[PDB]
DNA sequence: CTGAATATTGTCGGAACCAAGTCTCCATATGGAATTAATAA
């Protein structure tokens, strides 16, 4: 670790004589400029606002504001008093909502290094109202200079004056009050004040305008399987939401095959026949599996030595491994090479939430090194001329293969869902012709590369916010 | 003013010597001038002066002491601190030799508790000054209150002999010792403690109060439970285990027979520690022959109640002072609220107990949602009204009795008091239902012979036994053995003993059946890992004894209690239902039961201490033909799958792999063979693949369509490994081809939230998609609660009319005054403006609830019911208001049973589901 | 540590401390074992069996049971015989004969004595304290024990040899 | 209590008991070289223990158990014994909790602070800890921490006096009123010289600036007038430490005597 | 009659945390893969 060596004195420093091994690393002898919250900002005391119990407000807590300190707030009408959300409204009666003075750059107590710090612009509209865990600090020195002096520098020593405590890392206002910023910062930012604002706004301006045409990875491949066999969407999220199955003795028997009468199984089989009332290319899947492997899963340390583990973490939407290992093995079975994945395999996720159960991927990337794929993962060989793996995998992501593994995959600890061999080889999916496949494909695959491609330039020109900034600074 | 007041007025009021009275309605105070008072005592300042007074009467009456030596408000002046603290002693009584005798401070009953350590500046130290300044001699220290008893007043009081204990150090030392409890005339008092010596004059007590009990949990949970070793919950079990031994000094002691569960302070001197830990070990370990019925005598002994080391001896005594004269079994004569003993341990339980992983019982919730989905109400109802009698529960694994106690509740309240309009008098039914309840002072006698829970932990087993015995119950058929034994296993000590009768059963393995338990609820563990030698003792009974699944055990043991016909609600993992490993279990349900509904419940419900997930399954079970016609079907079925395989393996012989034909398969395979006929072995084929066979293979032939279904004959024609209890004949073909003949719906249905989400912090509501409370009550006391609206507003305005005689006095007083003392006086005034203007504005919003108060009973309840148009509570309205304000007290919270509207899972799976 | 849970807790059955405490007296029981006997004896820790099926467990009983006795006599060192005479290795009310059969049958082949050199390093009944008590009685009791390489790291930090 | 302990065998060490002058007339065994132990963080104690904690500890108000603990390490050390403990975070962060930190500044010497990670206790509880490392003073080590705490804490309370009678003056207007002080009333009419400068510096000797070295009176006297009321409070439980506000002393105290203590991090421990 | 009481309310500090979200590593039968004695032949 450290051999940091300090001296009694040093604990004289801050009212609380504290002397944990962060904030004695972060003191160190100072020769430079000091100044204090003085010449800069001002905490603001919180108030209880004055809210209007005739129009959908905002809110938000520290979970709604993100690590780019964009607030997605939530709207709340007192009319509602829903439940779901009573929480929210009795946290708010207690006392824990406040609204920001428009030109205010609110920071969170609990675990600064995140930087929840977020800015309430001047010119702007629909308030939104905020919890007592953000700490008001109206600046004097104009709300984007202190903002962008506190967003990428000045972290390391917001980060060392958190309290530990047997618990949250907390920061205190307090506390927040005795930092040292340096003048240079401040000095050359302000003297490149005129353009620096300037520029930043052009790339954040540019960043809103990758973020309005924005789409998840997971409603692409929602929507061209949607899209292309005519099927609404308005439908099958409305069928599944009506929860009275009922089912006869005779109907447990059919395509049972272990006679398995349990609710979810039931629901299954009344989707399914609903997905296929109009495709007609429904054959099973069991006919089409040439073979199945497991994988092998030792015991594993996070970043350590020896060969690379994958994790369930590393399969998306796309029918593309992430191929990112983390954790890393140093056991051998004497069958090593019988799990070293290898380019074109097709994975199956065995085990995980009910709802991210199935979910199959396609190894695209060219690896040399050998990684193995754990007992969580469920590896297919099917046939290369009539389901075209990349197809089976966008079909496993997509609702088909939602709706199903959702309601036929087994286990008594729901969190952790696992599907078998035998849910595989009684799965019928719907197969088009081969001239059908690879037109689904290559629509969501240009529309993924799209979406990627604009996934890249939002943390370009994010990361050119910071390394300009920097350089401004540095100057 | 406690209705005790109105007693103690009517008996000075009644008494010949008029040396004191008291007047409510005047709260006024009067005293005879014989007794020499050092104060003016004329107003009623509280219980305190009543008490004081009632005291005073009964001295001078009852207890003969002269009033003229009585001395009332004596001042005590003593060296308090840097000042002179004033403190002032309520009643002395003095002897012929003016000592003073009884040195007797007031307190109102409940100031008579917290005010306990103001003692030593009450007592003690005034003794000591009255003996130092008048070089008298102190007799008796008495802490007083009033008792009522009957249609009489006693006194409740603490009685310690001063010259015993001069400090107050003394007297704390040996544990609050009282040398006397209740007052004796002509200066009497023993030195020993009265022993209580019951079924007389003196009891326990009969009359217990709620407040009372609160504060008694209240300082039990503060003083035993501490914050020192040991844990949460063994306290929780030597508590009762002590309980256990207080309820044994009940049932064994006959008339006179001293208590033995008191202090026994003989002399001065608090009994040995030892002595009491002694009588009470003896107490417990007859505990266990008759309560919990162990019959292993060397098991009797190497037990106590206590570790010793664990819990101190002191604490056991500080138990035994506190729980002494609580009559725990018979005194429920608080009936104004009905049973209140019941939730006085409830709130031991949730208080002071520690349900983690392992030791969690079940929610509530689920519990009230089986009992009422296997529509149990109707069943008691049917049941007591045919042939006289109740459903005859049983729950095997009830670690705390939660499905018990409930099952009490739920046919208490629906047999007497919902649903009692549904019960036909026809003379012996009435009779019968006055043996089994109805004198409201033992309302769950019944509960002595139709709830046979059973539990395998002896801590859990004590427990529900005290769970059992303080609601008005008897746990004699509650069994702290194992739930899976010989029928011969269980005896309890009386002659009613139905869970010990056993029978072989032809169609069931020739094994043991008690066909006499109306239904099972039960709430099996999760995981049962038998021991090496536990297992192998089980393999006798069972028909899958050895699958090392022994939590599936449960389900078959269910079908050993059940009565032909017996409901069966089980709380099963949904293994059960999914996995593959589980499939015999699932057939021997669908074999002799009658599988009819299936509900599953969310991961939430048994959280923070399992993400498990759950699915309720109620099933009946299938008379003594109809599993033999489930027999004989699977049998035929078998034969032909038999017949069917045999033809199809030699068709595979002689195609495929290719033979020569061969001797004679047999008769049927080779008479086509040679003719080329197809149409038969179509036929074959498609009956031996009856699942695996598409409409696209009609036309391909037969060489290449016994390579296209390939797999699946060979699988198809594999008989099962075990389980050979069906025959060989495989699962699925036959199933199938059985289950197409008979046939019946399965009710399914899945439940979002359950109510609560339970967390490591506490409880949270959520909306509840299992079943939705009553609300708004059938019946209401209409005219309690306008009396109660009444009572209130009578006192905002007798505290409006007080303030405004005030207002009015000083406005006169303002009216001939000067400035100097004019601007206190105004400012007094704006006050008094302000406050009755703010009162003001309260009785009319007490007003305007009133009103709306009227308009609401009289367009919703009418004559102290509720009219059918919201039998169903489908009206928002009504559900929300009385979800709001005032009427929130009343309320009501009960499971409600709709019959029209049906949006619900409970108010559905009462309906569309049929019991046989 | 692990196998000798959920069979002894059995599905519910014998609560978690009764586990514990019944445990740690087994152990007395068995080092007592492991210092009485000389070469040439057979030792009393043991479940005598027919190869199959095992003796009646009340003689199992009253030989385990005189071994805690004889433990808190020689090394325990308490000489109030009224105390040993009152004291068992188990509660047969809430242990089962059946759980002291499989937990003395588990215990057979080890030899606690002489093989505490071998797990160095592994404080049996702190783990086993850890693993069978439930984490809500140990958080409101503080109930964290510190691992061995930490108090090994405190202790030579603070030169206790030199 | 130290009495409260029984041992039928060799003289027991715990169970001697003599007040200290210099712990305030309590109970101190103090036969001991090391005390190795992990407090029980965060659990109530028994009402029979809690009810003999208050009369018997320097902090027996502070119903917390990681604290009421640190006590019996210095009542079980002697006079050079050695100490090493799994403390937590908190002792060394929180604010709550400024006077144990200064108990275990005046009676231990810190030697050695090492942070383990979050990662021990993983499988239970998880949460940050450190160690101590501390040895007690000897008796002539801790009459000199008094004289100087005292020595400090007069300058201290006069200099309340005196910069309060100063912000009274200066600013919110208000005459001289010839009882303040013989030396404030004496400067106030002649200037501000370098009296008045001197003793606002001593007073606001942490915070102050060296820019503000040359500037008008009413200047330092409303920018820190919201941390004037901070280091003119005292602190609390006055009966230990002096009613002194700590921070002001503390500061000097440490200044003449400087332990170079050693501190280190581990993020994995094995 | 000046008082700074105590007696509450209502609100900062702080938690051997722990509610949300979602990834796992390991026992254990199995079943098949090896035999076997069978099995006709
Ligand atoms: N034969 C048996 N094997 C294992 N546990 C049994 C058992 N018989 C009863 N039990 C006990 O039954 C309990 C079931 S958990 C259910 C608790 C209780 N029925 C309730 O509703 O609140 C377990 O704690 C377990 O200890
Ligand atoms: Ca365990």
């Amino acid at each position: 670790g450290l051999i940091q060596r300090r001296n009694f004195s040093t604990f004289a420093s801050e009212p609380s004589v504290r002397f944990d091994f962060n904030y004695m690393k972060s003191v160190t002898p100072t020769t430079e400029e000091y100044y204090t919250y003085k010449s800069l900002f001002e905490v603001v005391p919180s108030t209880v606002p004055t809210l209007d119990e005739s129009e959908p407000f905002k809110y938000a807590e520290i979970g709604h504001v993100s690590k780019n300190g964009e607030v997605f707030p939530v709207t709340l009408s007192f009319e509602d008093r829903d439940e779901l959300n009573e929480d929210l409204f009795k946290k708010i009666e207690k006392g824990d909502i406040f609204l920001p003075e428009r030109g205010n750059i609110l920071i969170s107590a609990i675990r600064p290094y995140l930087n929840k710090i977020v800015l309430i612009k001047e010119d702007d509209k629909t308030d939104i109202y905020f919890t007592k865990a953000f700490i008001q600090i109206k600046p004097l020195i104009n709300s984007r200079i202190l903002y962008y002096a506190l967003r990428t520098i000045f972290s390391e020593k917001i980060n060392a004056v958190s309290r530990q405590g047997k618990g949250y890392p907390t920061l205190k206002e307090d506390d927040l009050k005795t930092i040292q910023f340096s003048k240079k910062v401040i000095d050359n930012l302000l003297a490149k004040e005129e353009e620096l604002i300037s520029n930043i706004d052009a790339l954040e301006k540019d960043i809103k305008e990758l973020k309005s045409i924005q789409r998840s990875k997971k409603e692409i491949v929602d929507e061209v399987f949607s899209s292309h066999f005519n099927i609404n969407m308005v439908e099958l999220m409305a069928l599944d939401s009506q929860r009275r199955v009922d089912v006869g003795l005779s109907s447990i028997s059919s395509l049972n095959s272990t006679i398995r009468y349990s609710y979810r199984w039931n629901k299954m089989k009344l989707i399914q026949k609903y997905l296929y009332r109009d495709i007609d290319c429904i054959e099973p899947l069991g006919k089409y599996i040439l073979s199945s492997n497991n994988g092998w899963s030792p015991e594993s340390v996070v970043g350590g030595e020896g060969i690379p583990i994958l994790g369930q973490e590393h399969l998306e939407f796309d029918g593309v491994l992430n191929v990112s290992p983390t954790k890393a093995t140093t056991k051998t079975k004497n069958n090593m090479e019988n799990f070293f994945i290898q380019e074109g395999d097709l994975f199956i996720s065995r085990g995980n939430t009910v709802d991210l159960v199935g979910l199959a991927c396609v190894v695209e990337t060219e690896v040399t090194e050998d990684i193995i794929y754990p007992d969580l993962y469920i590896r297919l060989k099917i046939d290369e001329k009539v389901i075209h793996k990349k197809y089976l995998a966008l079909l496993f992501n997509s609702f088909f293969g939602r709706l199903y593994f959702k309601y036929v995959s087994k286990g008594k600890n729901q969190t952790m869902v696992k599907i078998s061999s035998n849910e595989l080889l009684n799965y019928y999916l719907p197969i088009p012709p081969m001239e059908e496949q690879l037109e689904i494909v290559g629509k969501i695959e240009e529309q993924i590369g799209a979406q990627n491609e604009i996934e890249k330039q939002i943390e370009e020109k994010r990361n050119q916010i910071r390394v300009i900034i920097e350089e401004t600074a540095r100057s | 003013m406690k209705n005790w007041q109105r007693i103690v007025e009517a008996k000075l009021e009644q008494q010949k010597h008029k040396v004191a009275e008291i007047s409510l309605e005047n709260g006024t105070v009067n005293y005879s001038k014989k007794i020499k008072h050092n104060r003016n005592l004329k107003a009623l300042t509280g219980d305190e002066e009543i008490v004081r007074a009632f005291l005073i009467d009964r001295l001078v009456n009852e207890l003969d002491y002269k009033p003229e030596y009585l001395e009332t408000e004596k001042e005590y002046t003593i060296k308090g601190g840097h000042s002179k603290i004033n403190p002032r002693v309520d009643v002395l009584v003095k002897d012929d030799k003016g000592n003073p005798f009884f040195f007797i401070e007031v307190k109102a009953p409940n100031k008579f508790e917290e005010d306990k350590d103001e003692i030593e500046g009450q007592l003690f130290a005034l003794a000591q000054a009255e003996e130092r300044d008048f070089k008298t001699k102190v007799k008796y220290l008495v802490y007083y209150t009033v008792e009522l008893i009957d249609d009489e007043i006693v006194d409740r009081a603490i009685i310690i002999d001063f010259e015993k204990y001069p400090t107050y150090t003394d007297w704390s030392n040996g544990g609050f010792i009282s040398t006397g409890t209740e007052l004796t005339a002509g200066y009497g008092e023993p030195k020993k403690q009265p022993l209580i010596k019951g079924h007389e004059k003196y009891d326990l007590r009969v009359r217990i109060d709620r407040e009372e009990i609160e504060g008694l949990g209240r300082n039990l949970h503060n003083v035993l439970w501490g914050g020192g070793g040991t844990n949460d919950s063994e306290i929780f079990y030597s508590l009762v285990n002590i309980i256990l031994a207080k309820i044994q000094d009940e049932y064994e002691k006959e008339d006179g027979q001293e208590y033995d569960f008191q202090v026994y302070q003989y002399g001065d001197n608090v009994e040995s520690p030892q002595k009491l830990f002694d009588r009470i070990n003896a107490l417990y370990k007859r505990a266990l022959r008759e309560q919990l019925n162990v019959t292993d005598e060397q098991k009797i002994a190497e037990d106590n109640v206590i570790n010793r080391n664990k819990f101190p001896l002191n604490k056991l005594v500080y138990t035994v002072q506190a729980l002494e004269s609580l009559s725990f079994l018979e005194g429920r004569n608080s009936l104004d609220g009905k049973d209140i003993l019941g939730d006085f341990f409830e709130s031991i339980i949730r208080d002071g107990f520690k349900q983690t992983k392992g030791q969690f019982f079940t929610p509530t919730p689920i519990v009230k949602f089986i009992l009422y989905a296997l529509q149990l109400d109707k069943l008691a109802i049917d049941r007591l009204n045919n042939d006289r009698e109740l459903p005859l529960i049983i729950d095997p694994s009830a670690g705390s009795g939660t499905f018990l106690i409930e099952a009490m509740k739920l046919i208490t309240k629906e047999v007497k008091y919902k649903q009692n309009h549904k019960v036909k008098s026809s003379r012996q039914i009435t009779k019968r239902f006055e043996e089994l309840f109805m004198p409201d002072h033992n309302e769950n006698k019944w509960a002595r012979e139709y709830l046979y829970g059973c539990e395998i932990n002896f801590d859990l087993g004590t427990a529900s036994k005290v769970n059992m015995i303080l609601h008005g119950d008897g746990s004699a058929n509650i069994f702290v053995q194992d739930g899976l034994l010989p029928f011969r296993f269980y005896v309890k000590e009386t002659s009613p003993n139905y869970l010990e009768t056993a029978s072989p059963d032809a169609l069931y393995g020739d094994k043991e059946v008690n066909g006499k338990f109306d239904v099972v609820v039960s709430n099996p563990p999760f995981s049962v890992d038998l021991d090496t030698q536990t297992q192998r003792e089980v393999r006798n009974a069972f028909l899958f004894g050895d699958k090392k699944n022994s939590e599936n055990l449960f389900i078959e043991r269910y079908y050993q209690l059940l009565k032909e016909g017996g409901r069966l609600g089980v709380v099963l993992p949904e293994s059960v239902f999914d996995t593959t490993e589980n499939k015999y279990i699932r057939l021997f349900i669908f074999k002799y039961f009658k599988v009819k509904a299936v509900v599953s419940l969310p991961q939430v419900t048994f959280e923070p201490f399992t993400s498990t997930k759950t699915s309720l399954l109620f099933a009946q079970k299938k008379t003594k033909e109809e599993v033999e016609q489930w027999n004989e079907l699977w049998d035929k079925y078998g034969k032909e799958w038999s017949l069917l395989k045999t033809r199809i393996n030699d068709y595979f012989s002689y195609f495929v792999k290719g033979r020569p034909l061969n001797k004679k398969w047999a008769p049927d395979v080779v008479k086509d063979i040679q003719e080329g006929n197809e149409d038969n072995i179509r036929k074959n084929i498609f009956r031996f693949l009856k699942d695996h066979i598409k409409e696209e293979d009609k036309n391909l032939e037969i060489k290449d369509l016994l390579i296209k279904y390939a797999e699946e004959i060979s699988s198809i024609s594999k008989h099962e490994k075990e389980t050979d209890v069906f025959g060989f004949y495989n699962a699925w073909w036959v199933f199938g081809e059985v289950a197409k003949e008979l046939d019946y719906p399965i009710f399914m249905a899945e439940a979002e939230n359950v109510g609560y989400k339970r967390t490591k912090k506490g409880e949270k509501p959520m909306p509840n998609d299992l079943y939705d409370l009553e609300y708004a009550p059938s019946t209401l006391d209409c005219e309690k609660v306008l009396s109660s609206f009444d009572i209130e507003i009578n006192a905002l305005e007798a505290s409006k009319t007080k303030l405004s005689v005030e207002k009015g006095l000083l406005e006169e007083k303002l009216k001939d005054k000067e400035d100097k003392e004019n601007e206190k006086i105004q400012k007094r005034l704006n006050k008094i403006s302000e406050l009755l203007e703010t009162i003001e504005n309260q009785l009319d919003s007490i007003r305007s609830k009133k009103l709306e108060v009227e308009g609401i009973l009289e367009k919703y309840y009418e004559n102290n019911k509720l009219k059918e148009e919201y039998s169903e509570r489908d009206d928002e309205e009504l559900i929300n208001h009385f979800k709001h304000g005032v009427l929130y007290q009343y309320r009501s919270e009960d499971i409600l049973l709709r019959n029209k509207t049906v949006h619900k899972i409970l108010d559905e799976i009462r309906q569309g589901v049929i019991w046989d």
